[PDB]
RNA sequence: GGUGAACUAUGCCUGAAUAGGGUGAAGCCAGAGGAAACUCUGGUGGAGGCUCGUAGCGGUUCUGACGUGCAAAUCGAUCGU
RNA sequence: CAAAUGAGAACUUUGAAGACUGAAGUGGGGAAAGGUUCCACGUCAACAGCAGUUGGACGUGGGUUAGUCGAUCCUAAGAGAUGGGGAAGCUCCGUUUCAAAGGCCUGAUUUUAUGCAGGCCACCAUCGAAAGGGAAUCCGGUUAAGAUUCCGGAACCUGGAUAUGGAUUCUUCACGGUAACGUAACUGAAUGUGGAGACGUCGGCGCGAGCCCUGGGAGGAGUUAUCUUUUCUUCUUAACAGCUUAUCACCCCGGAAUUGGUUUAUCCGGAGAUGGGGUCUUAUGGCUGGAAGAGGCCAGCACCUUUGCUGGCUCCGGUGCGCUUGUGACGGCCCGUGAAAAUCCACAGGAAGGAAUAGUUUUCAUGCCAGGUCGUACUGAUAACCGCAGCAGGUCUCCAAGGUGAACAGCCUCUAGUUGAUAGAAUAAUGUAGAUAAGGGAAGUCGGCAAAAUAGAUCCGUAACUUCGGGAUAAGGAUUGGCU
RNA sequence: ACGAUCAACUUAGAACUGGUACGGACAAGGGGAAUCUGACUGUCUAAUUAAAACAUAGCAUUGCGAUGGUCAGAAAGUGAUGUUGACGCAAUG
């Protein structure tokens, strides 16, 4: 029951918080995440054709 | 959870006394003692990993036939193909230029 | 503790002349949900090894069990 | 695109050691984990194994350098004054 | 030790055949005057630390 | 009193050398036929770190001239030795970096390291790293060769002993400040037990010449006699002068 | 004249053990300002005989308990790391 | 609390309840040490600082089963004979030294043997690890007490002899692939050479194993004043054999700036990138065999009795910065670069030998025989060790569930274990341990000793000084639940 | 210019609500201005002293080129440094 409340969002205010940010949810974790998701993104866009391997690259520094 | 033991005299985690957690017919959490694995052979004039050989312990591989041990090609299951195409390189081109050489010193000393 | 495949390889394996005894289990198994059909497992005991004959066809293995040599002891269970 | 105005590579020993020996030991600590040449195959894959040790890491070559430099100056004066000398008993 | 050497099982042996109490005819024996085992042992009191 | 460290430390109980991780001890060529008549060829198969030692060793392998062999010398780098470097070894050797020539057929001036003290010894001098030896001179009559040694003494050689030519790698490790006891005590863990070191004033007077006192001092002048023994030999043995000098090389 | 390094001191050889946080070094990527030199920003990365703090190792204070003790040195809190 | 046993029960057994340890356990095992303490039967004089019917006590007996686990073998630091040299000598040094230092291949091979005109060489004895290195075994069942040791089944290794099938052979010692390389095999001495053995640590990333979580379905239990398609619980698959499975690495075609590919981490490409196509290691997973016959979960049968039998089911998924472990490709560190040897294999070379109703191949498959010696029980600690003891001390290590929470601390709970520490009555002083206190706020005192206050997280804000790294969580402020 | 299965836990925001409570037990820094002293991490008087003492990096001095320096041994055809060589070893402050 706790579970499913918590996913309904509640229990996790800043009286229910004990541990800092990094320490509930790393920001390298978070970053690796949205990291991978845009270079999967460019890779499949490139693949498709949708763009060019120039801004390919180009996106690729970028993100 | 199942918590398991050495089924050895040995309790301490050295590294030939390795574990791993197995389920068993019975239904129970039982230790399975792994061995060390095995390295790949390596070439001895490069060093890299050697292709085509098998990965076995030492005796082990007295156990195996001959075709896991090498490759077909000279200096088969001792030196990469690369290395090898090297040295075969290496020793026509020099012996040519051995002869060279020698010709050379002959015509200069019949010029001398 | 070894596969067998062809009728061929079993009849050289219980023709090996170390081979005595043939254990014959019936598997009823399922290969389609309404479809639970009876799978023979033909396991020959060579000195070094346990080789077994999967065959999903009752008429196949009535076949076998008829075609092995009287003299071999055939156990069925 | 700088975290440190001055200390560099040696930010990692905090306050401790005084400024004067921390600098020096920058300067020796850029060296000894720079990158280098290699004569060999022209590319910078060259790094410091241990005090002495070059080794390339695409041509898979070893040399024999200075503790903190691939190459030293008393190395190179020692190789011209050497290349000099066998000209000079050679011709 | 569970890892013993056969040396100290024999010692082990040896100690365990020793440690049992008089046998009860001895005492009826004449001119007797042995009444116990006044070398008998246990295991937490002495150690024989070999 | 008691027995002084220094004392101690000839018995060789637990100051004898740490010798697990090393390499094999570092020797030229022997000298047999071809060193000291023409050269031979070796290859340097690798080059390594050796554990207590500044300087990097060099395993060259040689043909065995007398049977059908493989001979492995562990040699002293000198800098710019490489792996696959054909090293030459001998009286007819020329003048490169990596080569064993006698110091009768170097010429005045040369840049040596590993150099023999005698003909055949394998190597004595300047093998530190980044040290070297300079050749001075020649008497060719009773073959003597003048050098300098990498503290400024000249020496008077016999022509025949070997000597690599080059500086030997890993020059310039003693200019990196250590910082830190640690690094002290991970440098010392493979030389041997000498580190750290209790001060003599910081004893008792059983334990050191030093010790004892109301307050932290020597006493007597720190500068010892020659003649002394074994437990008055603490400080300042044989001192000519003593004092911060403003001086020079001077050699 | 003998016996001790089963405690302990030190070296060596061969093994084993050490949550979770804070800070955020080098290296690298992008951006802004500027005529330029250059400066600045946001990320990334994960250094340190660094730091808070478990296990561990130790033993500051209470000059606490005990002090014919559980104990010929321990117990509790508080502490150092 | 109640039964049972007993002369006798606070303490033994059983049942019920209440609790605790709370998975760096009061659980399951081991190392050193102990030595029978293990287990059963009988029993309470002494011992368990009360008791005792109980016990690690007393009496009598039972119990430890190995080719596969260890030792055994190797070498490490080191110890230590020999040769030789000292010393009056007990003995000291020394370990390849100023030594004439041996064993190892095939013929000789029954006028005589294991001789020899066969041949190769030239190590420095040896001991030293029950955590280093190493040939090989797993599952289920079984005892009062042993089991990776017994039994049933299923394998593996080493050492021996050893025939058959297969492969090769009038191209004598194989073919295929451009290649990386492939296959069932596919001669290989002296001699040489090379690999594995064989190696630190930390960090993130990737993958896998187990565990954790979770959906459906098939059984069992609980709850059901009301609610809950609900809560708890079984749904397992070993060693070993085949097919398949890989990051890395490598090969072929090709020839790149408009530089592209690309990791979380910025490295890589005319010394050949991208792209297309392939080759290998088999960590690891999947399928099949082992193997459902086993184990497990259910329902029922003959009516006291060391008795079994028969029916079903054991299935299909999902998820993740999860925990721990293993592995992989990487990156950081060092004036530190993180054993050796036995042993096994391979390569170079080509000694020697070999045809045809049969030679070679025992590195291909199958088949035959053997595997000795010693340890193995149990504790491993608030009762099996040491501390004079059943001593609040000390003593190495493996496994490690749920919730909260950053968290293997702190609190609570599942599995498992324990409920042991003399008890009853009362509630004086003084104590030990834990607390609270009006108003004041260090006036107490050597001294803020002791205690109190502060405290997690988020946001804001942060001085002097500085070795520019810090100081810094400076200081100083605000917030914190539940529900939609 | 855009569609569907597949519910995963982080963050931010808004009302509403309550005896203004909410890191609700547990867990969990007191802070600041200075002076003396030791740079720091580290170590020691097991069982009255953990310190400002020892160590330390840094600095300086000393000896020594091997038939050597420093040290060991009764002696030795004996040893440690030393599998070493002045960027070293040894001795001090």
């Amino acid at each position: 029951a706790h579970a499913q409340s918590k996913r309904e969002g509640r229990h996790s205010g800043y009286g229910k918080r004990k541990g800092t940010r990094e320490a509930r949810l790393p920001s390298q974790v978070v970053w690796i995440r949205r990291l991978r998701v845009l270079r999967r993104l460019l890779a499949k866009y490139r693949d498709a054709g949708k763009i060019d391997k120039h801004l390919y690259h180009v996106l690729y520094k970028e993100s | 959870a199942q918590r398991v033991t050495f089924r050895r005299r040995n309790p301490y985690n050295t590294r030939s006394n390795k574990i791993k957690v197995v389920k068993t017919p019975g239904g129970i959490l039982r230790a399975q003692h792994v061995k060390k694995l095995a390295t790949r052979p390596k070439c001895g004039d490069c060093g890299s990993a050697l292709q085509g050989i098998s990965t076995l312990r030492p005796r082990q591989y007295a156990t195996v036939s001959k075709t896991h041990k090498t490759v077909s090609r000279a200096y088969g299951g001792s030196r990469c193909a690369n290395c090898v195409k090297e040295r075969i390189i290496r020793a026509f081109l020099i012996e040519e230029q051995k002869i060279v050489k020698k010709v050379v010193k002959e015509q200069t000393e019949a010029a001398k | 503790a070894r596969e067998i495949t062809d009728i061929k390889q079993f009849l050289e394996l219980t023709r090996r002349a170390d081979v005595k005894t043939a254990t014959v289990k019936i598997n009823k198994k399922l290969n389609k949900a309404g479809k639970p059909f009876r799978q023979t497992k033909f396991k020959v005991r060579g000195s070094s090894s346990l080789y077994t004959l999967v065959i999903n066809d009752a008429g196949k293995a009535k076949k076998l069990i008829q075609s092995l040599p009287p003299t071999l002891k055939v156990n069925r269970l | 695109a700088k975290r440190t105005k001055k200390v560099g590579i040696t930010g990692k020993y905090g306050v401790r050691y005084g400024s004067s020996l921390r600098r020096q030991v920058k300067k020796l600590e850029i060296q000894q984990h720079a990158r280098y040449d290699c004569s060999f195959c022209g590319k910078k894959t060259v790094k410091r194994g241990a005090a002495g040790i070059w080794t390339c890491s695409c041509c898979k070559k070893t040399v024999a350098g200075g503790a903190y430099t691939v190459s030293t100056a008393a190395a190179a004066t020692v190789r011209s004054t050497i290349r000099r000398l066998r000209e000079m008993v050679e011709a | 030790a569970a890892q013993k050497s056969f040396r100290i099982k024999q010692k082990m042996a040896k100690a365990k055949k020793q440690n049992r109490p008089l046998p009860q005819w001895i005492r009826l024996r004449t001119n007797n005057t042995i009444r116990y085992n006044a070398k008998r042992r246990n295991w937490r009191r002495t150690k024989m630390n070999i | 009193g008691r027995v002084i460290r220094n004392q101690r430390k000839g018995a060789g109980s637990i100051f004898t050398s740490h010798t697990r991780l090393r390499q094999g001890a570092a020797k030229l060529r022997t000298l047999d036929y071809a060193e000291r008549h023409g050269y031979i060829r070796g290859i340097v198969k690798q080059i390594v770190h050796d554990s207590g030692r500044g300087a990097p060793l060099a395993k060259v392998v040689f043909r065995d001239p007398y049977k059908y062999r493989l001979r492995e010398e562990i040699f002293i780098a000198n800098e710019g030795v490489h792996t696959g470097q054909f090293i030459y070894a001998g009286k007819k050797a020329s003048l490169n970096v990596g080569n064993v020539l006698p110091l009768g057929s170097v010429p005045e001036g040369t840049i040596v390291s590993n150099v023999e003290e005698k003909p055949g010894d394998r190597g004595a001098l300047a093998r530190a790293s980044g040290n070297y030896v300079i050749i001075i001179g020649h008497n060719p009559d009773e073959n003597k060769t003048r050098v300098r040694l990498p503290s400024g003494a000249k020496k008077v050689i016999s022509s025949d002993a070997r000597g690599v030519i080059g500086v030997i790698a890993g020059g310039g490790r003693v200019d990196k400040p250590l910082l830190k006891a640690g690094r002290a005590f991970h440098k010392y863990r493979l030389k041997r037990n000498s580190w750290p070191k209790t001060r003599g004033v910081a004893m008792n007077p059983v334990d050191h010449p030093h010790g004892g006192g109301n307050h932290q001092h020597i006493g007597k002048a720190s500068t010892i006699s020659r003649g002394a023994v074994s437990g008055q030999k603490a400080g300042l043995i044989a001192a000519r002068r003593t004092g911060l000098l403003r001086g020079s090389q001077k050699t």
